[PDB]
């Protein structure tokens, strides 16, 4: 065949539903596979469809329409652990596997009590922590390129049933202070800045 | 299921290299794939059953040996920088059956460099919870930074009182580039462990951030003043205050 | 008309000198189109309209597939001999394929045989295998356990096989879809004294499918008609005949939508 | 269960002595597949004999076509000699001269 298309990235909310589409244009068709690949891990088989219909496997279902040439992978009651890339692949008429570039699924934790703030951490021998903001806040990269800002990251304190967003920024430069560290980003108006 | 080695390897341009893969599932078919950012898996070579092999989509620079029913080795006869990639071995019961799925090995991270001289282990540092956070949230966040390493071959973990912890941890899925413009930028990785203010305030609690770095091996020759950047663990720590 | 595509496999254990362990051959209608065996270990075209229209990639890919399938046949045959407690040389065969009927409907079949006898017959409508004995039943249960593979097989018979057949039919249309009408004659002869034999003989026709019969007084069909096989004449056409032994006889021939009557 | 070959010997076109033709020998219905076939003129093997590859029937038996260019005469006798595991000795099947 020739090509397989699936979106590069999808983002949904924890506890909700997401559908990942895969369309294909191949020379013949002997089935469509979905694989799950956690970051830094190997892909693992999730599902196979070759006739029309919907096949359920726990919280995951996979659908195929032969005549419209597409499949979706349906994930119900999303969990953080569902964060992964999902790979679509079709076997063509010569049984050659044709791979989609994969869809990275991002899950937004449901933050019960946002307490957005930026703390300064001191070395144990420095660093700024933007934390506890709501999940629809986005962290932009830095302008000054001796200033490093990371992706937002979700931790889960399990025994307390508490998840929280955070992002780190740091620098060697004189000018860098935490009051300005996330100035490229649209952060909440009530973001707490301790002195 | 599928065992492949090595997990990590740095190569100098022009070096030889063999990746091993074995499967004990009595599968007939084996595959070598490379995975590169922004594209689908690409087949390098495959073996439909014992005693035959063939080119896949990107066989140039590579060759393979189906040694027996269990083993399919991949050979880089003269490593080139463009062969920097993640390699997956896979197997299936047969080929030419529609529904048969692939079983993948754990992957091999291969980094091919012109010169081993930019290889660097990380510096690791731990930053203690802000007193402001503790008063405001009754929670304490520790942050770990692994900086200046190269290549991108690390695994960060947290250890509390000598036992590794996963709860309250979140580590960047990808390191960022310290020199984004540079093709050989060194890397930085950040992680956090959040504990109760109580737990942090217990001075009989030891927190350690550990970074496994995968760099040079014994056989790599090293003539620089600075320590040979071998595979190694670098840690930083803090005690409850 | 009705066309068909099918792939045969023949596996032979402990073969004598000169008999491949494995042979696999494809046909479209009566025409060989592909061949593979355990000696050449290559898949090659057997019709020029196949060779001219399929790029080397095709033969290269299926060469790899057939090597794998050869290994698959070998081991399956070993297991069957074990199940039957058989030693010595035995055979293992399969036939897969599909037909595109004249009215546009389709069929699909997939069958296995052990020592030249029916063994397993796939029913793509209930996704189940019919077993001739308890050994076949053993295999059936194993195969029926894999639901997805049954679905893959049904899709291959109904969709892939039919699309391959249409593709090949186009490639070879100058051959497969041509018509060469029959030459037909009736011969009379007194045989055993008192006994007169009538032979209706056809030759030079293509396709091989032909209908021949004898009628009496235009209405009834004659009882005791001897039929001759449809035989390849070697030049791409076929020959056949029908014969019988104080009213009026006529031979009726139908070929590719043309009807012919030869009165005696 | 082994099946012995059917052996059919016949000219391509209706035969006439003195006119060039092709002599066919169609060997079919046999199982297993190992088989030997020769065309004979007056008892002696004909050298320039072409044949199809082994072919497969839906009933699991096999079939073969062997043929040579010949010009039939009144005095020349043709036959198809066939050996197979079902036969104690090779079977020589005479051409019926298109009778
Ligand atoms: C040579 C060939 C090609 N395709 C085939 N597909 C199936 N399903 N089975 C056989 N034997 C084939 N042979
Ligand atoms: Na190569
Ligand atoms: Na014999």
């Amino acid at each position: 065949g020739q090509n397989i298309d699936q979106p590069t990235e999808m983002t949904a909310t924890e506890g909700a539903i997401v559908q990942i589409n895969c369309t294909y244009q191949t020379s013949g068709f002997n089935g469509l596979f979905w694989y799950q690949q956690h970051a830094g891990e190997a892909p693992t088989f999730l599902s196979y469809n070759v006739l029309d219909g919907l096949e359920e496997k726990g919280r995951f279902s996979s659908f195929l329409s032969r005549s419209k040439g597409y499949s979706y992978l349906l994930l119900k009651e999303l969990q953080m652990k569902d964060s992964a890339s999902y790979l679509c692949a079709v076997k063509d008429s010569n049984y050659q596997l044709i791979w989609g570039a994969g869809t990275k699924l991002i899950i937004k934790p449901d933050i019960q009590n946002p307490d957005p703030a930026v703390y300064q951490l001191r070395d144990s021998k420095s660093v700024c922590l933007f934390t506890d903001f709501d999940s629809q806040t986005n962290v932009s990269q830095s302008k000054d390129s001796d200033v490093y800002i990371t992706d937002k990251c979700v931790l889960d304190m399990r025994s307390m049933d508490f998840k929280s967003n955070s992002a780190v920024a740091w620098s060697n430069k004189s000018d860098f202070a935490c009051a300005n560290a996330f100035n490229n980003s649209i952060i909440p108006e009530d973001t707490f800045f301790p002195s | 299921g599928v065992t492949q080695t090595p997990k990590f390897q740095v190569l100098k341009t022009g070096q030889s290299m063999t990746l091993q893969c074995a499967q004990d599932m009595n599968h007939n078919s084996m595959y070598w794939y490379r995975q590169d950012p922004g594209m689908g898996l690409r087949l390098i070579y495959y073996s439909a059953s014992e005693g035959t092999t063939d080119k896949g989509e990107v066989p140039n620079g590579y060759n393979v040996s189906r040694l027996n029913k269990r083993e399919f080795s991949l050979r880089l006869e003269s490593a080139a920088p463009s062969q920097t990639s993640v390699y997956f071995c896979a197997s299936s019961v047969w080929t030419g059956e529609g529904s048969g799925e692939l079983f993948f090995g754990e992957g091999s991270r291969l980094t091919v460099l012109e010169d081993l001289k930019n290889v660097f282990p990380p510096e690791v540092a731990v930053f203690e919870p802000s007193e402001a956070e503790i008063s405001h949230t009754q929670k304490a966040t520790l942050v770990c930074l692994a900086t200046g390493f190269y290549p991108d071959h690390v695994e960060l973990s947290w250890w509390v009182n000598g036992k590794e912890v996963h709860s309250g941890v979140c580590t960047d899925p990808q390191p960022l580039k310290e020199q984004p413009a540079l093709n050989d930028s060194r890397y930085a990785l950040s992680s956090r462990l959040r504990v109760s203010a109580t737990f942090w305030q217990n001075p009989r609690n030891h927190f350690r951030c550990q970074v496994q770095f995968y760099g040079l091996s014994e056989n790599d020759e090293w003539t620089q003043d600075r320590a040979k950047p071998v595979t190694q663990i670098v840690s930083a720590e803090a005690w409850g205050r | 008309r009705t066309h068909s595509l099918r792939y045969f496999r023949l596996g032979v254990s402990d073969p004598i000198h000169g008999v491949p362990e494995f042979i696999s051959v494809g046909y479209v209608d009566s025409h060989p189109i592909t061949t593979y065996d355990s000696v050449t270990r290559q898949k090659e075209p057997r019709a020029p309209w196949m060779a001219e229209n399929l790029a080397p990639d095709h033969w290269e890919r299926y060469t790899q597939l057939l090597r794998g399938w050869q290994q698959m046949f070998k081991v399956e045959l070993k297991r069957l001999q074990r199940h039957y407690n058989h030693s010595g040389s035995h055979t293992y065969q399969r036939m897969i394929g599909c037909e595109l009927l004249e009215d546009g409907s389709t069929t699909g079949f997939l069958q296995y045989a052990y020592d030249g006898q029916d063994f397993l017959i796939f029913n793509k409508d209930t996704l189940s295998w019919l077993a001739v004995d308890n050994v076949a039943h053993t295999i059936k249960q194993a195969w029926e356990a894999n639901q997805h593979e049954l679905l893959y097989q049904k899709n291959w018979l109904e969709e892939e096989c039919i699309a391959w057949l249409k593709r090949f039919l186009e490639y070879g249309k100058d051959t497969l879809q041509r018509t060469e009408p029959p030459l037909v004659r009736v011969n009379r002869k007194e045989t055993f004294p008192g006994v007169t034999a009538l032979f209706c003989k056809a030759h030079g026709f293509y396709p091989p499918e032909i209908y021949m019969t004898w009628m009496k007084n235009g209405e009834e069909i004659v009882q005791e008609i001897d039929y001759g096989d449809i035989l390849p004449s070697g030049d791409g056409t076929y020959q056949a005949w029908a014969s019988i032994e104080s009213n009026l006889y006529s031979c009726h021939v139908e070929h590719s939508g043309v009807h012919m009557v030869l009165q005696v | 269960i082994q099946r012995t070959p059917k052996i059919q010997v016949y000219s391509r076109h209706p035969a006439e002595n003195g006119k060039s033709n092709f002599l066919n020998c169609y060997v079919s219905g046999f199982h297993p597949s190992d088989i030997e076939v020769d065309l004979l003129k007056n008892g002696e093997r004909i050298e320039k004999v072409e044949h199809s590859d082994l072919s497969f029937s839906k009933d699991w038996s096999f079939y073969l076509l062997y043929y040579t260019e010949f010009t039939p005469t009144e005095k020349d006798e043709y036959a198809c000699r066939v050996n197979h595991v079902t036969l104690s000795q090779p079977k020589i099947v005479k051409w019926d001269r298109d009778m």
